[PDB]
């Protein structure tokens, strides 16, 4: 197995020289491959609320993740990352993270106090919003990330069990973990929508944190999973709380379709956001249509 | 050297 | 993995028309094709107490549990269990457990006060004596249960951990866990290529875990007995960070000494309860492992620690045991049974009645066994390890033999060192 | 899967008739085949303290641990074991462990208060140093023990779950585990060395417990790995405390070598004790060269950077951010030593002390790169991780004469709350 | 700009 850098709900190129490389309620960032390099737009649903901007890529940025502060990059092979705050108060900073040979970053986090940086070797490095480093992990090969406050969610890779999951606190004291590589009961994926599966070969579409604090996971069965009792072991369990393809179904009076599909972009309240893609690719293109919401 | 045991252990059985 | 019906002590039908469903203390239960349906019977190992009795199964059950008061009977594939009371105080009643596409009942247990029911999903379904149900909970899938009075002993598989094993009792209310699918250390079973044609094949694709039994002792600790012929016991399982599983029995090693220490294929043992300690079985001579018609009478095994060496007992030649030898594994196996009972008591008390004589004359060994090793010690001189054979002591009075063994030996100075444990210990007991 | 013997940096044959056993920081056993029998040497790398000795092995003992009180030998297939005291005034012993039709012991280890055997069907034996069994244990299969005082470290291999370790102690009561079977985060081996990983499947070159008490682990990666926060079960980490090969790295002037390898002895509190393998294979041969020292370095340098700024010579910028994070893991460490078990080794008040003003002294220099790129933000922010009351100070001077006003306020308000922490 | 704070430093190994 390969592994892939990760991004939630980014999309491949496929066919085309653009792609998403992450998206969720806060916005959307693409990428566009041009002369010699790349052009990055980081774009907001929200309009009243941030700026949205673009700059020139000479590093050619594979990873990203997208929060209320900032904009987090991340170069797979080169191991460079660089966090964008929204408001121009506060600078940027770049840097580069070791990598053993073979070694790629596989997916990046950050939240208003704290950045994420896994790789394929398992080592998992944390930062302040400042670029100061905290402490070096070493875990699992990591496949995906997502944080939230001190919060970090995070989902691993063996050669034994497949896949697995963690999470865990980042306080200001020390690291806790409230699951340890544990069960990860999502569906592995079983042609159009091939360069997708390349492009992300454990069809982990999205996960992240609802509004309330739990982990969420939407793979390619397309149904959101809750992570729900979390902070008692013995009660903790996975909720199957939304199954799109019912939903898509149920919208269409009646009438399977083959031509809608549901692109998680977060979990609220009672609402999943989501971008409802129409098309042959299951994953949306350009322009991006409206948010959706998908009562639970 | 054998050591003879068996009569310390019977008293130990006595109360 | 397929999972398969279990039932303690269960076997298969192999190349016959019968088996047996379940088989414990109690005593045994078979079914056999009848035409289109079935004849259960349920036999008794205390004809004086209990009346065997025969019933026409039309259902097909091949899930089967006994205990003292009643005899639970299920139904892997339509989900349905009856409980038939031995007494005809209380009436027989039959439940409908629902299932999902694809879901077996995988285990049933009962005691005279709880009824469960494990399945292949994992649901975790108990009721009382009368068939009200408690509440429903989700654990990993089951593959095998027990049970004495209120306490739930049951085994679990993932593809992602393996067997693990869950410790519970069943409140008024609430079902509260003393473990939760902790490791399972029991030893899978190793088939080759060679067993597409072996005359016990058979019986792993009946029992593919290899757990040919599993039970609570008399005094209530989790026992398993796997594919290995080892009886494994659950130690401190009141403490957490403490428990751990001990192996109190090689039968395949007993078997070895029984039959003068010679390799022999044609004896096994089929475990059926333990009694404080000795293993109620069944001696099974022939070809199969798992024991046929009729039922041999139920033979005793007394538990040994693993620490004998099959060479260094053939230098010493039914096998003969040098009293040197045995006595160390004398002492580690009063040191196991003494630190057990001693938590039973001080934590459930005593459930017979005279479970404080049984520790006072298991710690008496304890000290007994102690001080021969202790005379071996000071035989060959060496002070040092006789001096911590002593502090491993208990009574007072048999560090005064220490001492009295310690001067027929003419060791002055361990004489002072022994009597320096005493003063030490009357000083401790004053804080 | 085949279980193969294990021992602490032991090497294998090759094809020569002789190899070693074991080895660490108080010295090394080799085994030499002539006849049909083995010759046994047990060499001590304090020569003044305890006198090299051989004997003539009469049962092909492939399995060894060494303390400084003794020598523990087993035979992996016959299951027979020797405990040779060091002094002459204490008796050699010997047993031999009951073993199942393909059972195999797979690790032994011995304190001056303990002998453990570990099997190949997770058997676990115990002893006190005189041969005394105090309990027969049943696990998962057993691949690697090493062994302190009372505690234990054990690291276990099933077809489910990969690589696990435990972690306990055996004290005079019962055995209580710190850590029961939690993931082991070691990379496993993924050519010119096959002869190695067929002699250690795992790649496990080395496993102790460092000199403070915290078990470490020393894989095909040649990554050294500290266990973290063990006495919090829900806090436990596996730290990359040390890249050999970028130390290598930077030992050759930034150029990729291919015949220099470390051999882990043991860690002294920061430093790694070692053997510098020069030459074809990652083994150590004979003669044994003396051990040498690497001290533990965070992996947080990038060769890229390290090539412009030219052994290699590090900029004083980014070897502050090490000494820093290398400071702060020891620290914490050393502390959690301290808060619960107290002294071992005889220095750790003192050398935690040093840890802490190397602390603060490393977070002030980057506290002076963030003020003199204006970066105020990231200034307070390594303001917030100092220590030492009298740090807050200097960075409140360092703040002045970086003519930042708005930076000494909010430093100065720090002071202030943590003083009023002080009337509490 | 590069800012002298070694003196400083040394101030703070003063006991």
């Amino acid at each position: 197995f390969r592994y892939m850098p990760f991004s939630p709900a980014g999309t491949p190129f496929g066919f085309t020289d653009r792609r998403y490389l992450t998206m969720n309620e806060v916005g959307y960032v693409s990428t566009v491959k041009n002369s010699e390099q790349y052009s990055i737009t980081v774009s907001f649903f929200d309009v009243g609320r941030f700026r949205e901007y673009h700059f020139e890529d000479l590093f050619g940025y594979d990873l990203c993740f997208l929060n209320e502060k900032g904009t987090l990059f991340g170069q797979s092979k080169t191991g460079q990352i660089q966090y964008r705050p929204h408001d121009s108060i506060h600078s940027n900073w770049t840097k580069i993270i070791p990598l053993q040979a073979g070694e790629r970053i596989t997916s990046v986090a950050a939240t208003p106090v704290r950045v994420i940086v896994g790789t394929s070797l398992g080592y998992f490095r944390s930062f302040n919003q400042f670029g100061v480093p905290f402490a070096v992990e070493k875990t699992s090969p990591i496949v995906a990330l997502t944080a939230q406050n001190y919060r970090v969610f995070s989902v691993h890779y063996s050669q034994f069990h497949g896949l697995s999951y963690s999470l865990s606190e980042l306080g200001t004291s020390s690291k806790r973990y409230y699951k340890r590589e544990c069960p990860l009961p999502m569906s592995l994926p079983n042609d159009a929508n091939l360069d997708y599966y390349n492009f992300n070969p454990m069809g982990i579409k999205s996960l992240f944190f609802s509004s309330y604090g739990d982990p969420c996971i939407f793979g390619s069965d397309n149904t959101l999973l809750l992570l729900s009792k979390w902070r008692s072991p013995e009660e903790s369990k996975w909720l199957p709380i939304l199954d799109s393809n019912m939903e898509i179904w149920k919208m269409s009076g009646g009438k399977e379709t083959t031509d809608i599909h549901v692109w998680p972009l977060a979990l609220a309240y009672d609402t999943l956001n989501c971008i409802l893609v129409k098309g042959k690719h299951i994953w949306p293109e350009f322009p991006l249509p409206l948010p959706s919401e998908m009562e639970i | 050297m054998d050591i003879x045991i068996d009569d310390i252990l019977x008293e130990l059985d006595k109360e």
